[PDB]
RNA sequence: GUAGCGAAAGACGGGUGAGAAUCCCGUCCACCGAUUGACUAAGGUUUCCAGAGGAAGGCUCGUCCGCUCUGGGUUAGUCGGGUCCUAAGCUGAGGCCGACAGGCGUAGGCGAUGGAUAACAGGUUGAUAUUCCUGUACCACCUAUAAUCGUUUUAAUCGAUGGGGGGACGCAGUAGGAUAGGCGAAGCGUGCGAUUGGAUUGCACGUCUAAGCAGUAAGGCUGAGUAUUAGGCAAAUCCGGUACUCGUUAAGGCUGAGCUGUGAUGGGGAGAAGACAUUGUGUCUUCGAGUCGUUGAUUUCACACUGCCGAGAAAAGCCUCUAGAUAGAAAAUAGGUGCCCGUACCGCAAACCGACACAGGUAGUCAAGAUGAGAAUUCUAAGGUGAGCGAGCGAACUCUCGUUAAGGAACUCGGCAAAAUGACCCCGUAACUUCGGGAGAAGGGGUGCUCUUUAGGGUUAACGCCCAGAAGAGCCGCAGUGAAUAGGCCCAAGCGACUGUUUAUCAAAAACACAGGUCUCUGCUAAACCGUAAGGUGAUGUAUAGGGGCUGACGCCUGCCCGG
């Protein structure tokens, strides 16, 4: 644990508003929670963490030339730490 | 006392009504309570086992001393109070530690009267006392079958029933249907006669207040189909075509008994009506 | 005007839904007969 | 190349484009308006947002789309749910019954549609917001902080698997007391018309949360204190009976109580344009512009009070008191810490149920102005929409609608349908009645505008401010509730007493129910009924009760036959 319930970042144009701020959204694991992603970033990125909101996304459905199926759900965070900065692209 | 309605309305004519004079305290005890949710005559089964139950008025359960076992200490009448669950009205006595209960009001009871269970105890309205200890010719209620469970005869409005004699270890004693029976000396009955007298003399005046109290319709076999019921069908008006009158279930019900024989109470009955 | 079917997600899977049908032993042969037709849905 | 293309107002200009009645923008016009509006549940499940696209879908077209492709979008200590309580019901170890399978049942457990439970204003996106940002608060847990109880029995506090109170409740009606909304006007802001006239003259505006300081408008109170104990499975300093002192005063002693003034906030935004070089001058970096004053006032105080009978959940949270418990807790500060599920979008519908982008159905909340008793009626704000095939001609026939000379039911099974009546005020009103009624009986009459007033509801201060007390005097018209909306009536026979209910989808009735009668059964493990039984209903009822049969308000009555 504490590297693995982290998998991916998200870039998207409402992510970089938000790293324009304090904020940095992350794809997680879909059975941990906000204290747990807390203590991992901490652990990871030597920073401090004020504030860990979260939401869970369905899967969407998805066809490709008769082979339809379901996307796989996912569960995205966003931290709001204190001070510090973490070093994406 | 009865009051009768003006002719207002078609549905209230021939109406009448209680004043509710004797009763003194409009509002029960939050103690002597419990809850009694409506069956509407469905078993466990969930099925339908007795017509003509349904919804009317929801209810409270006014707990009952129908044993009075709180023998040498004597009890101050507080109130008399009305009861949904019963024709009777309700007493609302105290105990001298302080223990309230409920008891069927006799006709002559009175606020702050007295009164008293037990064999020392005296002959007068509302104490309990075994049969043993209760003088030939008086009338009264609320008697047991056996001793210690409960009165069981002589609880509805009105009601009474009178000793007669004294046998070895069993008294006889006339009841409102004008059967005489035989009750062990050891069973214990109240003095007086049940009060709210006048109420068997109310008219309904109409089907709502019959549904408010829970009764719904009769539909009479007659004007049922055969498949139904045994007098049903007819292609008009028919007359019961049968040498007997029936029930839904094909059984007599004009005349014929229904008791059934080989019982212990056959030989503590000695003359029965009804 | 008002038609059957009447949706309601919790009825359907109380009185359709799989502990449901496991409560009864008939209800467990139901299980049985799509399991070996090769049902994809069970319930 | 026929029937049909699913209720409804569109017109023009400009633009985009290979291509336009059908797409975008603009002006005008029109429609819904107790709704074609705005929220919230259920249900659906990405239909949501940007680009791209015209093969298929769209009842035409299509540059458009709830369609296709690519990529994105749902943020909670306080919102609704679970970590709380229980109702109906469902399961139910032991246990009962039973060919098997299995059925029932005790403690218990599960179970909201109920109870308990801490957050408000402003800003901001293409798409989320009481969730993000700012500000100001509130509610729990833990840890350090130290003045207070200092055997720890007791003690504020710990304190029961303990007790008592409370939670905790119906229906209708009445009266008030505040408050949202709403309102005249010179506080003050704002711009002055072009077709004649006028210039107090047109039109608007006057604000703002949770929380915390003070009090408060009325409501309830055998209202305050002493003594004791057959009790609260054992304990109690709390509950219950009784004997006394101030006694029915309500001072204000007491619990509870809508709401009001300062700060919160000289912050926000502000009827503002005066601020632009720019942000297509749309917008904004800068600096103020009213927080005045009357009239009448849903919801809330609380089922408060009053009355009525049909006599109106439970448990937990909570409040007090406890034997034993422990040093020993607290609070008031400062720190930290506050998990999980949902949140997009449609949602009285093009996304739900209906085979459909179906004239149907779908629980709840809010809902302005004029007219009026009114949520009726007609028009209209705000908001939403112009409805998803069109252009012409104005034949027969069919449907919907309006009007028709003279006559007036002659039509027809039948005055079916249509016509007529219709509001408010006044005058008057029969038979017959169970004295309630009938009765809105029938039948007549009146209603506009202007000036006088003597004067009523008074706006009342008063004629003025609205209706008038409504009395006179006038004016106009074919017509004065000038539109819309708003009872046809009488006489006499049957049936059924009445209100009600009935064949979802050809029968709403004289058929069923009914309240009242009557007969019969049943002495309580009652009879009766369900079930193989166990267990249940009847009934936590007990002959003024319960079951069954016939009859069917009320009034006068209810005759003969017991041979079968």
């Amino acid at each position: 644990e504490a590297r693995d319930i982290l998998k991916r970042p998200v870039i998207t144009e409402k992510s970089s508003e938000a790293m324009a701020e304090d904020k940095y959204t992350f794809d997680v694991d879909t059975r941990v929670n906000k204290t747990q992603v807390k203590m991992a970033v901490e652990e990871i990125f030597n920073v401090k963490v004020a504030s860990v909101n979260i939401m869970n996304y369905k899967p969407k459905k998805k066809r490709m030339g008769r082979y339809q199926g379901y996307t796989n759900k996912r569960r995205k965070a966003i931290v709001t730490l204190k001070e510090g900065s973490i070093d994406l692209f | 006392a009865i009051k009768k309605y003006k002719p207002i309305t078609n549905g209230r004519r021939n109406m009448t009504s209680l004043d509710f004079a004797e009763i003194t305290k409009t509002t029960p005890e939050k103690s002597l309570l419990k809850p009694l949710p409506k069956k509407a005559g469905r078993n466990n089964q969930g099925k339908l086992t007795v017509r003509h139950h349904g919804g009317g008025h929801k209810r409270q359960y006014r707990v009952i001393d129908f044993k009075r076992n709180k023998d040498g200490i004597n009890a101050k009448v507080d109130s008399i109070q009305y009861d949904p669950n019963r024709s009777a009205n309700i007493a609302l006595v105290v105990y001298a530690d302080g223990e309230k209960r409920y008891i069927i009001a006799p006709k002559g009871l009175e606020v702050g009267q007295i009164v008293e269970s037990g064999a020392e105890a005296d002959i007068k309205v509302g104490n309990a006392l075994p049969l043993q200890n209760i003088p030939v010719g008086t009338v009264v209620h609320n008697i047991e079958l056996k001793p210690g469970k409960g009165g069981q005869i002589a609880r509805s409005a009105g009601a009474s029933a009178q000793v007669l004699g004294k046998e070895g270890k069993y008294v006889l004693i006339r009841l409102r249907s004008g059967e005489v029976r035989m009750i062990l000396s050891t069973c214990r009955a109240t003095i007086g006669q049940v009060g709210n007298l006048q109420h068997e003399l109310v008219n309904v005046g109409k089907a709502g207040r019959s549904r408010w109290k829970g009764i719904r319709p009769t539909v009479r076999g007659s004007v049922m189909n055969p498949n139904d019921h045994p007098h049903g069908g007819g292609e008009g008006r028919a007359p019961i075509g049968r040498p007997s009158p029936m029930s839904p279930w094909g059984k007599p019900t004009l005349g014929k008994k229904t008791r059934r024989g080989k019982k212990s109470s056959d030989k503590l009955i000695v003359r029965g009506r009804k | 005007v008002k038609r059957t079917y009447q949706p309601n997600k919790r009825k359907h899977s109380k009185v359709h839904g799989f502990r449901k049908r496991m409560s009864t032993k008939n209800g467990r042969k139901v299980l049985a007969r799509r399991r070996r037709k090769g049902r994809k849905v069970l319930s």
